[PDB]
């Protein structure tokens, strides 16, 4: 996709077609004539263009209404409104550029921002670029929260966020326009090794990674066709439904084999009933024959009934002797049709031992990408944002995706080792009360006009909790938070002072022993400039290892990398980094997930700003006061560095839009 | 609308699998069992197929007779008239066993004695007396 039309779908919107947000802001439009609906997505999508062309400079009304030819550059007021509803809603004008217009020195409101991950970040710079006073209060002695990048000398591995998943279509192009990101192409390729360190020969890697989709589309088949989405009261999961896919393909397995052997009994059993008569048929014969030799003995002249006798009973010989090369004749038939069936048997399993294991691997690495075990994943709505996927290669962050983070902070006022305790909201303002981190006695206090709370969801599930809400956050969204899932998935960096693995090769895969220990170890990363290899955590295994001390967690990974590469080959670590994302106070998992009981909706329940009731009786309905951002509050792109800068971006715009009121919505 | 070729999901069957925590298990176990029962179905016949086949060793060669080739001839000799109306009184309507007993004389030509001799060979009463046996 190109022109004005690559444009739009850059920022995720369609190109022929006005979306529900713009229908909002433009009711005159959307119910008036086609033409001049036309005309509004050409004047979108083409400021859309100017800003995506050059993302590192302020693109200001001035510069698109110069950049536009006739007609469209004609009606003054529809440009300047469609510019302002862009910049607004972040679709323009957002991360960091070269400001054109200096920013308005008496400021508008003031705000009051939780948490200085990448959500949070981008809000903060949509607010202040909006004219408004804002403060960032961060808990860490960083900014980044789940982007957090380990350096040491030249060794450069990230902890949190690693891969930017695909460019088209992604807010993250933009964003590694303005910032010094070296992005490099993860090579797909990606070996696996059994337990006793030899590799998976090619047949077999495709054979049980296309069943392994086989599996995949056959639980979306249990759940759309067959409506198997409760069972006993309970929401069904992925696992679950994985667990009956695969005992009815043994069940199969053992339908077939069955009908195979009944076909030979039968067969088997015909054949009895043929040698049977066969057998019958040979005695009458043999005393036929008798009988004849008998009448031969009445030798000639003989009267004619003694001829008579010698020449019946040769008929009646040779008519038997001839039902008998029939039956012998049947005989060859079914005998064949035996040796045909008991060479060609049905299969003696669905799957082998070695089989499983590998399948593990591969469901391993699908408790990995969605960062909790399959069986806390909802069948119905896991794969709920597929359709949202960007387009492109993958790739990571040679240089540590922090630089992100760390950029976005240019200029911000942030407040690191300060830990929010309590929010207080009411119709006239908020306060929220913090601690010094490094001494907790230590407390500050700040009032502003709004929250922006982008505390992650693993936080708000804290119980007791360590932020308290007063008042209470309303049922709708403490039951919202209750029934998201809160995954969780580490990462083991070893950094060595030489290359012993493969340096084509970015990933690798160790194929575990047991489905228990599926995700323990499962995958290994080469991707650095310096020697590094990351090695994954996931599924069931992430939240046990946790327990596990770093020395007893790297030194499984040298014996896992020993029986691959040989045990010389592989040298001590000169450093060694373990993260413990669900025992970190401040995030308490890695990312959200769609858990059974849940559904995408709960993601929109977790974005409703929330409205403190009156401080007097009788009083009118007040403004929203509490706001929430971050990767939990994104229906589409959950769990993502896009989904919360995204979820900030749109915050700051509804906050502005509160606060500073709009003047493009007229 | 279909499971993926190959992949057998009936409504049916999820129901048994899921009935309890431990239908499964007994679902599979219950089809071991048939199959071993249908295996030992089948070495039994195989044992009893094996004895039968063993009383057929040799064959009906003993037992065969060389073939009475000679030329179908017109005439009728009293010889073959006797041989004919015992024929009918053994067979019947089975012509071709009558021909083969009398050896010179085509299936045609024992319709035909069956009406031109119908009177003096008594053949009404010859044939109503096969029929009491
Ligand atoms: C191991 C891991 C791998 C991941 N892989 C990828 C990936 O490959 N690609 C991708 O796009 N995304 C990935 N994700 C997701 C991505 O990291 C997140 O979705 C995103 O960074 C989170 O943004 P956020 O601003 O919503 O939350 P956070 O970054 O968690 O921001 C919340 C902030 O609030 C702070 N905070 C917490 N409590 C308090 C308090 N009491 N007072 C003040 N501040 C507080 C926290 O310290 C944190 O800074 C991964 C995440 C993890 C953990
Ligand atoms: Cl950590
Ligand atoms: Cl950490
Ligand atoms: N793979």
């Amino acid at each position: 996709p190109s022109g004005v039309e690559g444009a739009a779908f850059q920022s995720r919107l369609p190109h022929d077609r006005m979306t529900s947000q713009e229908a909002a802001c433009f009711p005159d439009i959307i119910s008036g004539p086609q033409q001049t609906q036309k005309v509004f997505l050409f004047i979108r999508n083409r400021t859309l263009q100017l800003w995506l062309d050059n993302p590192k400079i302020q693109l200001t009304f001035e510069a698109t209404l110069q950049q536009l030819e006739a007609p469209y550059n004609s009606d003054t007021v529809l440009v300047h409104r469609v510019h302002s509803y862009l910049e607004r809603h972040g679709l323009i004008n957002f991360g960091i550029y070269k400001r054109i217009k200096p920013l308005p020195t008496k400021k508008t409101g003031k705000v009051i921002i939780i948490g200085s991950g990448v959500s949070g970040l981008a809000a903060a710079r949509q607010l202040q670029s909006f004219g408004m006073d804002v403060t960032l209060l961060e808990a860490r002695d960083r900014v980044g929260g789940r982007v957090a990048t380990f350096r040491k000398g030249n060794y450069v591995a990230d902890l949190g966020a690693m891969v930017v998943t695909g460019l088209g279509g992604n807010p993250m192009a933009v964003v590694s326009k303005q910032v010094n990101m070296e992005l490099a192409k993860i090579k797909q390729k990606c070996p696996l090794y059994e337990a006793n360190g030899q590799a998976v020969p090619k047949e077999k890697d495709e054979m049980v990674e296309q069943e392994f989709n086989r599996l995949l589309e056959a639980t979306s088949y249990l759940s759309h066709q067959l409506d198997f989405n409760v069972l006993n009261n309970k929401p069904v999961s992925l696992g679950q439904a994985l667990e009956v896919v695969i005992q009815l393909q043994e069940k199969h397995v053992k339908d077939e084999q069955i009908e195979h052997w009944k076909k030979i009994v039968k067969t088997q059993e015909e054949l009895k009933e043929l040698l049977n008569k066969m057998v019958n048929l040979k005695e009458k014969i043999k005393e036929l024959h008798q009988q004849y030799k008998e009448a031969s003995e009445v030798k000639p002249p003989r009267d004619i009934t003694a001829e008579f006798l010698v020449k019946s009973k040769h008929r009646d010989l040779t008519a038997l002797c001839k039902e008998y090369d029939e039956l012998a004749e049947t005989q060859g038939k079914l005998e064949e049709k035996l040796q045909e069936l008991e060479a060609n048997p049905p299969s003696d399993v669905y799957l082998s031992s070695r089989d499983r294991q590998i399948l593990d691997w591969h469901f391993a690495n699908l408790e990995f990408a969605n960062a909790t075990p399959l069986s806390t994943l909802s069948l119905k709505h896991w794969d709920q944002d597929d359709d949202f996927e960007f387009t492109g290669s993958h790739l990571t962050v040679r240089n540590g995706y922090s630089c992100v983070p760390v950029a976005l902070a240019e200029g911000l006022d942030i407040k690191l080792n300060t830990a929010v305790r309590q929010v207080r909201y009411t119709a006239s303002g908020c306060e929220v009360i913090a601690v010094n981190t490094r001494s907790t006695s230590q407390t500050f206090i700040y009032k502003c006009d709004a929250v922006l709370c982008t505390l992650p969801l693993g936080v708000l599930k804290q119980q007791p909790p360590a932020v308290q809400f007063v008042p209470p956050l309303p049922e709708w969204k403490t039951s919202a938070v209750q029934r998201m899932g809160f995954g969780n998935l580490n990462k083991v960096v070893l950094c060595f002072d030489r290359v012993f693995w493969d340096p084509s090769v970015n990933l690798f895969g160790h194929v575990g022993s047991t489905t228990a220990s599926r995700g323990e170890l499962f995958l290994f990363w080469n991707l650095y400039k310096a020697p590094i290899l990351l090695a994954l955590v996931a599924g069931e295994a992430a939240g046990i290892m946790e327990n596990i001390s770093d020395d007893v967690i790297v030194g499984r990974c040298l014996a896992i990398l020993k029986g691959i590469f040989g045990s010389s080959a592989v040298p001590q670590p000169k450093e060694t980094v373990v993260s413990r994302w669900r025992a970190d106070p401040w995030a308490r998992g890695s990312y959200s997930y769609v858990a059974a009981g849940s559904s995408g909706n709960d993601y929109d329940l977790m974005a409703q700003p929330i409205t403190p009731g009156p401080s007097i009786p009788g009083a009118p309905q007040p403004i929203p006061r509490l706001f929430f951002a971050g990767e939990h509050t994104i229906r589409n792109y959950p769990a993502t560095v896009h989904g919360a800068l995204l979820s900030g971006l749109r915050e700051a715009g509804r906050i502005a839009d509160q606060f500073l009121g709009a003047m493009y919505t007229l | 609308r279909k499971p993926p070729k190959g992949m057998f999901l009936s409504q049916e069957d999820v129901e048994a699998v899921s009935a309890n925590a431990t239908a499964a298990t007994t679902v599979l176990r219950q089809l071991d069992m048939e199959l071993v029962s249908v295996k030992r179905q089948i070495q039994n016949i195989k044992q009893t197929n094996s004895a039968l086949k063993e009383k057929l060793d040799g064959g009906i060669e003993p037992y065969r007779l060389p073939e009475v080739i000679q030329k179908c001839n017109a005439r009728w000799t009293t010889e073959e008239q006797l041989l004919a109306v015992q024929a009918i009184r053994k067979y019947g309507r089975d012509f071709q066993a009558i021909s083969d007993v009398i050896g010179n004389k085509s299936v045609v030509q024992v319709k035909n004695f069956f009406v031109n001799y119908r009177r003096r060979f008594n053949i009404d009463e010859v044939l109503q007396e096969w029929e009491a046996e």
